[PDB]
């Protein structure tokens, strides 16, 4: 497999296995008799270093970020090397990923709209100039709200339908192209479009956004999932 | 403090605490199989703290359950690991006798005399295997871009 | 395959690979002549004469 | 593991288990639990004596069961060793069962046809075999015995009179007990097999011991000519989520590129003009919505280690 193998640490040696199931991921190295232990998450790792294929050691150390921690294993065959090495990158591509997000980061009818307070003050708060009306009319002058509404009814209606209507349904992950190193663009609005569309992108959502992991590496493995294909 | 004793906070008692605490067939069962290494567990210190290892090895032994080295200078049972086959005995000594008296053929040949046989041959003949200036002012400038 | 330089040492005949340092050495046996020579096709050892 | 591979391994188990004592099964089982496993390191895990792993080695290396490598390994810290390692190489050893398994019921079969033949004669003194086409031609003159050639005395029956239900019994046992390789033998023709090396067969390794001695690894010689009998077989994805800020921020940027893709493209100013009389060329708010938000609270309120290495 490319989560197991055998590997030499400090002049032991044992078998080496990537646990990813457990968030965060980490690297467990256990020796022949069990005699000694080692355990290192996977999101302290900076950089993945390995030997160059023209050099007949076989060596794979991974470096963690700060005297920056470092751990050393030796591999028996390349292709055991190389498939660990590919898995190992994923893990910390996605998680170096996500560390630098982290760094970085009806109701149209003139009854219910002279009722619907909310959207009075949501349209009034915008409008500067109906505010020297409403100040002088209502604060000082004492008209009641609601005559003042009265001759205004267009004036709700339409700020309402602004915010009240929205686009017809497509073929959403189509529109999503991947464009090695590939980058894509997201935004809340196909967020919301892909749930619509795929219930069960919601479902897998809502389930695992605040629980296990951000939505970047959410979204991160969805795409690189089968699922995201299928 | 020492690690061959076991302390019992319960009574206040000391108490020897074997390698392998087993006392059962069923427990030696699941130890076995447990090994991470095929070192096979010694039956010297099986034997310490058990009072009958050799009657339940050696009923293990006829069940085929687990596979038991035997001494040279007197029966007795060495080391024994986990028997992950299946039966220790299913062969005749009729038959046994005769796999000593079948003489394979050549390497090379041997593919070749199956073949004839009519059987598929799973392997072939090593043979078969194919092992398979001027302008000299910018002396560095200059970047190899042979390729595209 | 590249073949080797043989040469007689004693009883045995031993062959040398000449490497793309020095020329790797080997012990050629004789099960390994007997098992070459009887795979020399019938016209090819009929032009060495025999 | 490939459903394939547990087949060949219970192929080989039954087989030694079967047709082998019992320290073979101990020696290869733990070749096959294991990958290419080092002779001292085999000699620990079994804690067996030279003289008590030379016969098993040697007998499981004639029926070609376990492969041997030879190689050449450079500790650092420590003389050299010319180290040997043990594997299993299945194409080969299913063709030595395979070859095995029928010969040994060709045996019987012939033994069967041979014992229906007429049984034939023996001399008691010179213990010579005589057929009964032979026999019939060496008789006395008086016409009631047969006689030896070399001893002159009457000829003895010889025996295997009853064994022609005793041959058939023993060939109608020995199909009923190998069934199980039969069977495993025609799922192994179903799927073909990869041949095993030493590198490749190094892949599945489990190491034995915390420290062995034995370097479990292949370092073949560069630029290496020479060839032994039988030692030749044959992205990142990264994403983005844009919000209301960051789409206004963006059109900006390509905005920029564009009047820099322009100017890329723009002719030169001395272009645009006609250059005939210029010299010759030579070297509050704030305030109100808070009322309001607190007015509006109270009309709701009344409504309601140094090495060479790379990056990867
Ligand atoms: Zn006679």
């Amino acid at each position: 497999m490319s989560h197991s193998g055998a590997a030499i640490f400090e002049k032991v040696s044992g078998i080496i296995a990537i646990n990813e199931d457990v968030s965060p991921a980490e690297l467990t190295w256990r020796s022949t008799d069990g005699d000694k232990v080692h355990t290192v998450v996977l999101s302290t790792i900076d950089k993945l270093q390995a030997t160059p294929a023209s050099s007949e050691k076989m060596m794979l150390r991974l470096i963690g970020k700060v005297k920056p921690q470092r751990h050393m294993f030796s591999f028996n065959n390349r292709t055991v090397m190389d498939n660990i090495k590919m898995t190992l990158q994923q893990i910390i591509s996605r998680y170096k990923d996500a560390d630098i997000y982290e760094e970085k980061r009806d109701s149209l009818s003139k009854e219910k709209l002279l009722t619907n307070l909310k959207l009075q003050q949501s349209l009034l708060k915008g409008n500067k100039v109906l505010m020297k009306v409403f100040q002088e009319t209502v604060i000082n002058a004492g008209l009641p709200p609601s005559e003042f509404w009265s001759t205004r009814i267009p004036l709700l209606r339409a700020f309402a339908l602004s915010t009240s209507q929205k686009v017809g349904p497509y073929n959403v992950l189509s529109t999503i192209k991947p464009v090695n190193k590939v980058n894509v663009n997201l935004s809340r609005e196909k967020i919301l479009n892909i749930f619509e569309n795929y219930p069960i992108v919601k479902k897998a959502y809502t389930d695992n956004v605040p629980k296990n992991f951000k939505e970047p590496e959410f979204w991160a493995r969805f795409f690189s999932s089968k699922l995201f294909r299928k | 403090k020492l690690d061959r004793i076991e302390f019992d906070p319960k009574k206040g008692t000391f108490k020897y605490l074997s390698t392998y605490d087993v006392h059962s067939p069923s427990e030696l069962l699941k130890l076995l199989r447990s090994q991470v290494t095929f070192k096979g567990i010694s039956c010297k210190d099986l034997k310490d703290g058990w009072p009958q290892c050799d009657e339940t090895i050696n009923q293990l032994e006829e069940d085929s359950k687990i596979l038991v080295l035997r001494t040279k200078k007197d029966k007795t049972p060495r080391y024994v690991w986990y028997n992950s086959g299946g039966n220790l005995k299913c062969i005749d000594e009729e038959f046994v006798k005769m796999w000593e008296n079948v003489q394979l053929p050549q390497f090379a040949e041997l593919p070749r005399k199956l073949q004839d046989l009519g059987l598929k041959p799973a392997s072939v003949d090593p043979a078969t295997i194919k092992r398979q200036i001027t302008n000299t002012h910018m002396t560095g400038i200059l970047k190899d871009y042979s390729h595209r | 395959n590249t073949q080797p330089t043989i040469r007689k040492d004693g009883l045995k005949l031993v062959g040398s690979w000449k490497k793309d340092d020095e020329p790797e050495l080997r012990v050629l046996s004789t099960e390994e002549i007997l098992n070459i020579f009887k795979h020399i096709s019938v016209k090819d050892f009929t032009s060495l004469g025999f | 593991d490939r459903p394939i591979d547990d087949i060949v391994k219970n192929l080989l188990k039954f087989v030694v288990r079967g047709f082998y004592g019992g320290s073979f099964v101990l020696v290869l089982d733990a070749i096959l639990f294991h990958s290419v496993l080092a002779e001292d390191d085999l000699k620990q895990l079994l804690s067996i004596n030279k003289t008590e792993l030379g016969p098993l080695i040697a007998r499981l290396r004639s029926d070609r069961l376990i492969s041997i490598h030879k190689q050449r390994e450079y500790p650092p810290n420590s003389k050299s060793v010319e180290r040997v390692y043990y594997y299993v190489k299945y194409p080969h050893a299913i063709d030595a069962i395979k070859w095995k398994v029928h010969q040994v019921v060709q045996r019987l079969k012939d033994d069967l046809d041979k014992n229906s033949e007429p049984n034939g004669y023996m001399c008691p003194i010179c213990l010579t075999k005589y057929t009964q086409l032979e026999a019939v031609q060496l008789l006395n003159f008086d016409r009631t015995e047969f006689l030896c050639s070399l001893c002159d005395e009457p000829l003895v029956e010889d025996d295997s009179g009853k064994k022609n239900k005793e041959k058939q019994d023993k060939l109608n046992r020995l199909m009923d007990q190998i069934q199980p390789i039969i069977d495993s033998l025609k799922k192994i023709d179903d799927s073909r097999i990869e041949e095993n090396t030493f590198e490749i067969a190094l892949a599945r390794l489990i190491p034995p011991q915390n420290q062995s001695h034995a370097a479990y690894t292949y370092n073949p010689k560069k630029g290496s000519t020479m060839f032994r009998p039988g030692d030749s077989a044959p992205a990142t994805l990264h994403i983005n989520i844009t919000t209301a800020s960051d789409e206004v921020a963006q059109r900006e940027l390509q905005e920029r590129q564009a009047e820099e893709k322009r100017k890329q493209n723009a002719v030169p100013e001395w272009h645009k003009q006609s250059t005939i009389g210029k010299t010759a060329l030579g070297r509050e708010e704030r305030e109100n919505e808070k009322t309001l938000n607190d007015y509006y609270a109270a009309l709701a309120k009344k409504q309601a280690l140094e090495d060479e290495f790379e990056d990867v």
